[PDB]
């Protein structure tokens, strides 16, 4: 029968590793780097677009940074198509919670459920896992600003600063070097861009190969604002820190 | 390679080796035949007497579908029974909806489509039988032969099993020598002769002859088994011809 | 509207002695003011020295007896030809009857 | 190399099972041909009955799908009949659902879509057949639409299928280069059938008796097949010219 | 070799190896014999133990008052098939008030076994059965093979060294077929038949199993001290 | 079914619920507690069809307790009331709806405010300074409309509540066998034993 | 539905998928359970290749199943969440029908049953997780500590460890734990737990988590400084 | 019987590649060249009509398809896969949008739905990915004109201009030299025809080229009058004659 | 790979045969049947000294008149026991009587072959089922994952089974008292066990008509161990 052609996507290696999860992580390590940095007064999301062509429409484009609700956003590293499946599920989940409790969903609850979906694809169903790692940046009134990451295994962890995708080893060492706890958003913006600039596989970091976003309480009084940076705004912030 | 390990897989030739392998199982089976006649059809089959302990006349191989169709087959006997059970379900539902008993060409396609369906997936095995069948309907007599691939045609005479080539040669002579037609009672006698002649290819064990027929005049368009005086008369006719 | 029940009349009676028991029943079967049969038995030997009658609506009565007789048969198959005691039969019949609690067998049963 | 056993892509982006299903198409060693007249669409196919024990009237690769649509198959008969029954059911359902007769090209698309599914879904094999649908459509007029195991389909001015299809194709091409038109400029279907047989004889280089051929004809409001004597009448007409 | 991974695969010579391997399980099974006259049908079965501390695996199963079988091979498969026969016999009685013909019983088993040889995931039954019965056309004996093949016989045997009993019955055919109206003699012939399949072991009191059905005899099984008469 | 009252004052929510369980012409019990603690600072009183009431109350209790353990966190009274409303709003179009009316009294620790929600079996939610279900409101609301201040103490609320119970004991046709009174505030839930 | 039998017997009688799930447990961070005279202490290793972590929000290694029972684990983190969720739901379901919280044995038996089910169900792989389940039965002051593993077997332990280098810390506990006299106080039990982790861990900084469970739903997690005091005290006694 | 293939046929290899997606892209590479160019007041999509036989009527085979009155699609790769995707794309525009909001979906969202369908063929049980790359051009009130590429993986990218298939590498380079942000629709059509001539080998006329635009509303193509707000489809397929007119002033 | 329900060329089911190897790795369990009762004894075999041995539960009650011992992958036995208990109680509900020991065993063995491509694999545990009923008296059954069960006068399963079975062959006779059987299980367990036998690493139990199924205390077994050592030294 069909047994012959079954890859057995949800089995253990003799060493106790999940083949498909390990190979999905290997896939993700070739994706454009994405960085999240959590400051005391906000969060920065920075991500490098995968080798751009000059004829690509840059302003009406979304590849790395997606909005889940008004208080939560994600940076993507891996297969974009896979990520959008998960993003839509996450968006719906947030609305289900709001409909049920009349309160915006706590960040961890959303992260857990999305990570639980990934976990399922590694234990049952015989399907390939999602080749995606997320960086979650969000705010709620319990823990305030939070950064999380999830990967194809469905395992998630919280961070002060973190990178996913390509050159995470080098990127993490650089973040670990210059990060401190009393940091502000504008400092974090600079660290994020400086780290990408040094870890990039490109010749020089330019505005057209970046997506950028901040989550501040920099609205008016006790409320949170999501700012997905426009091309010109990335061009300006790149000049303001003296990278170009 | 490995193209022959799974059903429904095309080889680089464009062949389904699993069906061709099922044909080998049919070639291994005992000889069965069908003769079309003036106003009906005649079926006969070789029953190898493995032992003295087999009860004579009591391991019947020819099967009736509805009241007007007869079916006989060579190869894996259980597979043939499965096909007839389906045939009976198909004939019952046809009669249920359309009132009239199922026409033979209609019935032939019902089996054909079902057998063909067992070449479409790797989760099923092809049928290990070639089935000779037919009867009488509103348009007269029809004889068919169906193979593991689902392929079937109308026949003047049909043969399958270990002695198919011997039987075919003998069938071709009847078609040549009788262009106007063969009578039902004659076809019964000829069927006996041909089974006896085809038995030369399976002559270690001696055998038991079984015949059936549908005829507009002789059986009133219904399927009946040939028994008693008419059977012994046909056996004697066959015995005289081999010597 | 279709009424799935009927009344076939008749009456039954069971008495127990020290070392015996009787189960009696009249043989008349009726509908309304008509006699269907003057001899239609409704007391049956079910095997294992158990006699049974289900009186009321005969269709339900026959169905129940038929099912219990069959229950005795399978009790033997499943428990090495063990004899079904009268107390075990009683409990078994309770489950047969209560299984149709929301579409009852319209009968009074005695064994 | 299990990528050659089921319908998944090979490293060079090919589907070998689909390619091998195309080779099954020629397993019968029969050539078919279709042409269009002004009022009609004629399809012809070779009829080879090798066994003397066969009932020749039951040997056919032309099917009457609906009153208006006919279909000739190039490929093994079991798959051919599978396709025919489905086409008949599809055409019948279409009429019931939508209140008008299923067009030839729409049926062709539908059958092509079903074929496409078998090239994408693993559990279903492709049918080793090429289906040529013919009609005189009430909107588009004389129509020839052809389906293959890849799920490809297209309309034709004329077409041919089989082992010696290329010879027939170029023969027809050269005629339409000469005539400068999209069809056979002829009034009666009888002479369009005569054209079809004539050009098949030239391309294949063989002569035909009445039992070596099989002819289907589509006119307005009916498709029908010809008897041996109808073809014989047609063969006599060609010979006497 | 490459064609024995499952029942859905034919070999290049047209063989079903999984069915043949199921057939092999019967050959390893303990010998059982079946034979009949015109009035009675008899099963005789050699039971097998694990060791001297264990019981002897029961080989014979009752299906109805007029029918029953003996088994050789996988016993749980015999339980499944016998249970199916019990239901089919029972359906015939409840619905049609009709005792199931022994021939129909054979046809039903054939078709049940066949379905397990043509589909993916399943496996063939790993047991052979000898069905005896008395119905409206007299006494009967059937041989069931898990290939689906069911065969009506005067006498037969299946299991290890069954060829000895099968040869004996083939010689004795003319004698035992005319043992009419005499149960004990028909059994004696069956006990002598199964003795031709014994090696180093002989028939003891908790070793031998005999069943009989006939004209005025319901299907009944004899074990223990009830078979001491026949040793 | 019977008298469940609720009064939200300055610093607490007070729930009063009748003690009688009557079936037919018999008062089967006179000490029944028609309430469940959903979380340390959230109490729900309930009232409606026999069986349905407790079955619904305990089902809600289980769900909130499950949430508490999962998140190591107490849901706000508003969040709990919305969850409860949705469950009833689902129920009303089921094959057999829960015929249960509830009051939810809670103290929001993040806001440092008492909150009283009235939800009927249809899933009709309202936040109120004082609430009642059934015929009880027909008597007590005019009394509360008069005497209630939003800045009352817990003691003033209890006296206001005594006035309601007295009016009900005077004009109501049945003997509801008094009430069990419970207070929800910053320190959690406690029962008044002498009422 | 996906049906494949992934957990099957091999010729030597092993179920490799279950045994490979144990290798995942062996890779996981060390976890230890020690029960005293009046308490149980759950200690957990946290690897220090991860700096820049946010410990406020990062999933804790010890999880409350109910107010009186806790669950720690070693192995795949994502897998453990599924077991914890199911356990928490069963805890509430038990309170609802029996009107009494679960016993630690019952909760353990349930979790172990779930793990076993995933070793002979089609289309699923076993859990790459072993658990330590600790707590006190309702209205009972006798400490309870249980262990489960991917196969589905469970048992009670006076003290036990799971995860990487667990064989080293088990060695330590085997000579340092007296059955006749378990750690008489909370302090003694925490210290023996911290000592056992210090055989394997590295630095006693933000690498060790300690959770203390006492009778009648009295569970608290120790902070860095509180744990660091045990680390500081143990090292000074060691230099001798 | 029944679909026993409930497992993924596309899986990650040790190097991290998804083999079947890569091989699907290889099939797209073999496919005939198609391109799209976005102007300020419209979009043009074009492709070569590779005829299988001169007896075939290439008009009956449409490579450029209307999805909504304001959205059109073209492809490179496997034609049959494209045909069924168009059927599914047309239906999903109704079921998941028009039947809910009473209006047609914006380009980006319809593209998103097609991408989802293609992503699922990459993960679901017993199916291979689609062997096509799509170029979808369209207009909507709040986003204006747009052009998208959808790949076998389900990924989509917005483009100012691009090409896919056989000679896409050279064609993209050609478009980079010619494209500016001030191109008018007629200028974009001109560049489209120039770019396509490089990749076409045989005949280059209105019968071998298929070309459609997304531009102004066409009231004459609406089929009815009387509703002021309904002004007609922005999608229009250029006729064989209309192409030849522009090939003279080339 | 290959089908789960595949036959070997010798006519055996691969998976069933492989599960039998798993059972050979299991801890020893012994059962002896007498006319005064049936005794069930098991080797606990704690993997470590810190493990509290009294939590090792390899002898189990099915009903008052039926007990059970296990060997092999003991986690697999839980659902088998659950089914056995339900089967026993259900029969009492339907028939107001105790269910026969053989009928119970047959019901458990019906689960065995319900695997394939139903559960994904056979059980990796063998059971010794001991009980009493009015018809056939005291009985001991060995239930395998093949779906087969034999009645035994005495039987050992597990790692020390073939050695212990040979010993049981010599020692068993039809007149053994209950006390004699108790000592015999202890004696044979002590012979095949790795570690030295005591009340903490071995467990005894019995089923009698009068008192039903009882698991012995560690105090009671300890005295039987002391009684056994004294009797072997006494000649
Ligand atoms: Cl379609
Ligand atoms: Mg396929
Ligand atoms: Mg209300």
């Amino acid at each position: 029968g069909s047994r012959r052609y079954d890859s057995r996507t949800t089995i253990f290696s003799p060493e106790g590793r999940l083949y498909q999860v390990e190979y999905a992580l290997e896939s993700i390590s070739h994706a454009g780097t994405a960085i999240g940095i959590m400051a005391s007064d906000g969060i920065v999301l920075a991500a490098e677009r995968k080798v751009t062509s000059t004829l690509l429409e840059q302003d009406t484009s979304t590849e790395k940074l997606y909005k889940l609700n008004d208080k939560i956003a994600v940076a993507v590293a891996g297969l974009t198509a896979d990520a959008e499946i998960l993003i839509n599920t996450a968006r719906i989940h947030a609305q289900n919670y709001l409909k049920t409790y009349n309160e915006d969903i706590p960040v961890e609850i959303l992260v857990r459920r999305l990570s639980d979906i990934k976990q399922g694809y590694t234990q049952h169903g015989g399907l390939r896992p999602f080749g995606v790692s997320f960086i979650y940046a969000g705010y709620d009134d319990r823990y305030g600003y939070q950064l999380y990451t999830s990967n194809p295994s469905g395992n998630y962890t919280g961070w002060k600063a973190i990178s996913v995708g390509a050159n995470t080893s080098a990127a993490q060492t650089l973040l670990q070097m210059d990060y401190k706890d009393d940091m502000k958003v504008d400092d974090a913006i600079e660290l994020a861009l400086k780290t990408l600039s040094k870890t990039t596989d490109s010749s020089a970091l330019t505005y057209d190969r970046l997506e950028f976003a901040t989550i501040r309480k920099g609205a008016n009084d006790g409320e949170v604002y999501q700012k997905i940076f426009k091309p010109q705004e990335i061009k300006d912030i790149l000049v303001k820190t003296g990278i170009t | 390679t490995g193209y022959d390990l799974s059903n429904s897989v095309f080889s680089p030739d464009g062949r389904n080796f699993q069906v061709e392998y099922a044909v080998k199982a049919v070639e291994n089976g005992t000889t069965s035949i069908g003769i079309k006649c003036n106003d009906g059809v005649v079926f006969a089959v070789e029953k190898l007497i493995t032992s003295k302990l087999l009860v004579p006349q009591k391991n019947v191989k020819i099967q009736v579908v509805d009241r007007h169709i007869g079916c006989v087959y060579s190869g894996l006997i259980p597979d043939g029974r499965h096909l007839v059970n389906r045939g009976r379900e198909e004939a019952a539902s046809f009669k249920k909806l359309y009132k009239t008993p199922i026409p033979i060409p209609a019935f032939a396609d019902r089996l054909g489509q079902y057998v063909q369906a067992h070449t479409l997936y790797n989760s099923v095995r092809p049928f290990g039988v070639s089935t000779i069948f037919g009867g009488v309907d509103k348009n007269g007599a029809h004889l068919y032969m169906l193979e593991p691939s689902g392929s079937y045609w109308g026949y003047k005479g049909a043969a399958t099993g270990k002695g198919r080539q011997s039987a075919k040669a003998e069938l071709e002579k009847l078609v040549d020598h009788h262009p106007e037609g063969l009578s039902a009672r004659e076809a019964v006698k000829q069927a006996a002769k041909i089974i006896y002649l085809a038995h030369e290819d399976n002559k270690e064990k001696d055998f038991e002859l079984e015949i059936s027929w549908c005829s507009l005049s002789e059986t009133n368009g219904l399927h009946k088994f040939v028994k008693g005086d008419l059977l012994q008369e046909a056996i004697d006719f066959a015995q005289k011809e081999i010597n | 509207q279709f009424n799935p029940y009927g009344d076939n009349g008749g009456t039954i009676l069971g008495i127990a002695g020290e070392d015996f028991a009787v189960l009696a029943g009249d043989t008349r079967n009726i509908t309304d003011y008509s006699i269907n049969s003057r001899y239609e038995p409704k007391v049956f030997d079910c095997g294992d020295n158990i006699v049974m009658s289900a009186n009321g609506f005969a269709a339900d009565g026959d169905a129940l007896v038929k099912r219990f007789k069959n229950s005795v048969k399978w009790y033997h198959f499943d428990h090495n030809d063990k004899k079904l005691s009268i107390n075990s039969a009683a409990r078994n019949i309770q489950h047969l009857l209560y299984g149709k609690r929301f579409f009852p067998y319209y009968v009074h049963t005695i064994i | 190399g299990y990528d050659r056993h089921i319908t998944i892509f090979s490293p060079e982006g090919r589907l070998y099972q689909v390619e091998y299903a195309f080779k099954a198409t020629n397993q019968t060693n029969i050539n078919s041909l279709a042409v269009r007249g002004k009022d009609c669409t004629v399809v012809i196919s070779q009829k080879k009955v090798p066994d003397k024990l066969l009932d020749p009237t039951t040997v056919s690769y032309i099917f009457c799908i609906s009153r208006t649509i006919g279909m000739v198959v190039n490929g093994p008969i079991p798959d051919a009949r599978n396709a025919a029954l489905r086409a008949k059911a599809e055409a019948a359902e279409f009429r019931y659902k939508y209140g008008y007769d299923m067009p030839c090209d729409v049926l062709a698309k539908r059958m092509a879509n079903l074929s496409q599914i078998y090239t994408q879904r693993a559990y279903m094999r492709p049918l080793g057949v090429i289906l040529t649908f013919v009609s005189v459509d009430e909107e588009l007029g004389p129509s020839i639409y052809k389906t293959d195991p890849a799920g490809y389909y297209v309309g034709y001015k004329a077409t041919a299928t089989g082992p010696k299809q290329q010879e027939i194709t170029t023969n027809l091409e050269n005629h339409f280069k000469k005539s400068k038109i999209d069809h056979i400029n002829e009034e009666s279907w009888e002479k369009v059938v005569e054209f079809a047989i004539t050009h098949m004889i030239d391309a294949l280089g063989t002569e035909f008796s009445k039992n070596d051929l099989e002819v289907g004809v589509a006119t307005k409001d009916k498709f029908f097949t010809l008897s041996a004597e109808n073809i014989e009448e047609r063969l006599v007409a060609i010979a006497e010219q | 070799n490459n064609y024995d991974g499952d029942t859905v695969t034919f070999s290049p010579t047209g063989r079903l190896f999984q069915v043949e391997y199921a057939l092999e399980a019967i050959k390893q099974g303990s010998v059982t014999v079946g034979l009949r006259s015109n009035t009675h049908a008899v099963l005789v079965a050699l039971k097998r133990n694990a060791d001297e501390l264990s019981s002897y695996q029961k080989k014979i199963i009752k299906c109805d008052e007029h029918m029953g079988l003996s088994l050789a091979g996988l016993a749980p498969d015999a339980r499944v098939l016998s249970n199916y026969l019990r239901q089919q016999c029972n359906y015939s009685s409840l619905v049609f008030n009709r005792k199931l013909a022994v021939e129909r019983a054979g046809h039903l088993l054939c078709d049940k076994a066949q379905k397990n040889t043509q589909s993916y995931g399943g496996r063939p039954y790993g047991v052979g059965l000898l069905i005896i019965g008395y119905d409206k056309s007299g006494a009967h004996l059937l041989e069931f093979q898990p290939s689906g093949n069911v065969t009506e016989l005067y006498g037969t045997a299946i299991g290890a060294r069954s060829q000895g009993a099968k040869t004996y019955l083939e010689r004795t055919l003319d004698t035992f077929i005319k043992i009419d109206g005499n149960p004990d003699e028909l059994i004696k012939a069956g006990v002598e038949a199964i003795s031709q399949s014994l090696r180093d072991e002989s028939l003891t009191v908790d070793n031998l199993s005999i069943a009989i059905v006939g004209k005025d005899t319901p299907f009944t099984i004899y074990d223990g001290e009830a078979v001491a008469k026949y040793i | 079914m019977d008298i469940i009252l609720g009064i939200r004052v300055q610093d607490s929510v007070i729930l009063a619920s009748s003690k009688a369980v009557t079936r037919g012409i018999s008062v089967l019990k006179d000490s029944d507690d028609k309430t469940r603690q959903l979380s340390p600072h959230t109490l729900m009183s309930f009232a409606g069809e026999a069986g349905d009431t407790v079955q619904f109350a305990e089902y809600i209790q289980a769900n909130i307790q499950l949430y508490s353990i999962r998140e190591d966190y107490e849901l706000s009274p508003q969040a709990v009331s919305s969850f409860v409303r949705q469950e009833l709003a689902k129920s009303i179009r089921s094959r057999r709806p829960y015929q249960v009316n509830v009051l939810i009294g809670g103290y929001d620790k993040k806001k440092n405010k008492p909150e009283l929600y009235q939800i009927d079996y249809l899933g009709t939610k309202v936040e109120l300074p004082y609430g009642a279900h059934g015929y009880s409101g027909f008597y007590t609301f005019s009394l509360l409309d008069h005497h209630y201040r939003p800045d009352m103490t817990t003691e003033e609320g209890l006296d206001l509540l005594k006035l309601c119970v007295q009016e009900l004991e005077k004009r109501m046709p049945m003997d509801f066998k008094g009430v069990i009174v419970k207070i929800v505030d910053k320190d959690g839930i406690r029962q008044v034993d002498d009422f | 539905g996906y049906d494949r039998a992934l957990s099957i017997f091999s010729p030597d009688g092993h179920i490799f998928q279950v045994e490979y799930a144990l290798e995942a447990v062996k890779r996981g961070t060390c976890a230890v359970g020690v029960k005293g005279k009046n308490c149980v202490v759950l200690g957990c290793e946290r690897r220090s290749t991860l700096k820049l972590q946010d410990t406020r929000i990062t999933p804790s290694k010890v999880s409350k199943i109910d107010s009186h029972v806790v669950l720690s684990f070693s192995g795949l983190n994502a897998d453990s969440r599924i077991l914890i969720e199911k356990a928490r739901v069963e805890a509430q379901s038990h309170r609802l029908t029996l009107e009494d919280p679960v016993t630690v044995e019952y909760l353990t038996r349930y979790v172990a049953g779930v793990q076993q089910r995933y070793t002979q169900s089609g289309g699923v792989r076993p859990f790459g997780v072993s658990t330590l389940i600790a707590g006190f039965d309702p209205r009972d002051d006798e400490p309870k500590l249980y262990q489960t593993e991917p196969s589905g077997i469970y048992s009670s332990w006076s003290a036990q460890t799971i995860g990487r280098n667990s064989k080293t810390v088990r060695e330590f506990l085997e000579k340092n734990y007296d059955r006749k006299e378990p750690p008489a106080t909370v302090e003694e039990c925490v210290k023996l737990t911290v000592r056992s982790l210090l055989e394997v861990v590295q630095t006693g900084a933000k690498n060790i988590e300690i959770t203390v469970v006492k009778p009648d739903s009295d569970i608290v997690a120790l902070s860095s400084e509180e744990i660091n005091q045990y680390v500081t005290q143990i090292e000074q006694e060691k230099q001798e | 019987m029944t679909d026993r293939y409930s497992f993924s046929l596309t899986t990650f290899s040790p190097s991290g590649k998804l083999g079947q997606i890569d091989y699907a892209l290889t099939a797209v590479k073999q496919g005939v060249t198609s391109l799209g160019i976005k102007a300020t007041n419209g979009v043009v999509i074009a492709t070569e009509k590779k005829s299988s036989s001169p007896l075939a009527m290439s008009e009956t085979l449409s490579k450029v398809s209307l999805l909504t009155p304001d959205i059109g699609a073209v492809y490179s790769g496997m034609g049959p896969d494209y045909r069924v995707l168009v059927d599914k794309s047309r239906k999903v525009a109704h079921t998941s949008y028009k039947r809910i909001y009473g209006e047609y979906p914006p380009t980006k969202l319809l593209v998103s739905e097609v991408a989802k369908i293609m992503q699922e063929a990459t993960q679901s049980g017993g199916v291979r990915p689609f062997g096509v790359s799509l170029l979808i051009a369209g207009h909507d009130e709040f986003n204006g004109f747009s052009l998208y590429q959808v790949d076998p993986s389900g990924s989509y990218f917005p483009w100012k201009a691009t090409a896919i298939g056989k000679g896409s590498v050279a064609a993209k380079t050609f478009l980079e030299k010619r494209w500016n942000d001030e191109l008018e629709l007629e200028d974009a059509i001109h560049i489209a025809l120039l770019t396509l001539k490089e990749s076409v080998e045989g005949e280059f006329n209105g019968d071998t080229i298929e070309l459609a635009i997304i531009g102004d509303e066409n009231p004459d193509l609406l089929g009815y009058t009387g509703i002021p707000t309904d002004k007609g489809p922005r999608f229009r397929k250029l006729t064989s004659q209309e192409i030849n007119d522009r090939l003279e002033a080339l | 790979d290959r089908g789960v329900s595949t036959f070997s060329p010798e006519g055996r089911l691969f998976q069933v045969e492989y599960s039998l190897e798993a059972i050979k790795l299991g801890s020893t369990a012994i059962g002896i049947a007498t006319k005064e009762g049936v005794v069930l004894g098991v080797e606990k075999r704690a993997t470590s000294p810190l493990l509290e041995s009294d939590s090792i539960e390899k002898i189990v009650e099915i009903d008052r008149h039926i007990g059970c011992a296990m060997s092999g992958l003991t986690a697999d036995a839980r659902s088998m026991i659950e089914h056995a208990r339900t089967a026993a109680v259900t029969h009492n509900l339907y028939y107001d009587e105790d269910i026969n020991v053989e009928s119970l065993t047959q019901s458990v063995c019906d689960l065995a072959l319900r695997f394939g491509e139903l559960m994904s694999r056979p059980f990796g545990v063998a059971l010794l089922i001991a009980g009493h009923d009015a018809d056939d008296g005291y009985q001991l059954f060995h239930a395998e994952p093949s779906g087969t069960f034999y009645r035994y006068n005495a039987k050992a399963i597990g790692s020390g089974s073939e050695g212990a079975q040979a010993e049981l062959l010599n020692e068993w006779h039809s007149s053994l008292t209950l006390k004699e059987a108790e000592l015999l299980v202890l004696k044979i367990l002590k012979q095949v066990m790795e570690e030295k036998l005591d009340e903490n690493n071995a467990q005894l139990s019995c089923i009698t008509k009068q008192d039903g199924f009882k698991i012995y205390d560690n105090e009671k077994t300890a005295e039987l161990i002391k009684e056994l050592k004294e009797k072997e030294a006494a000649e």
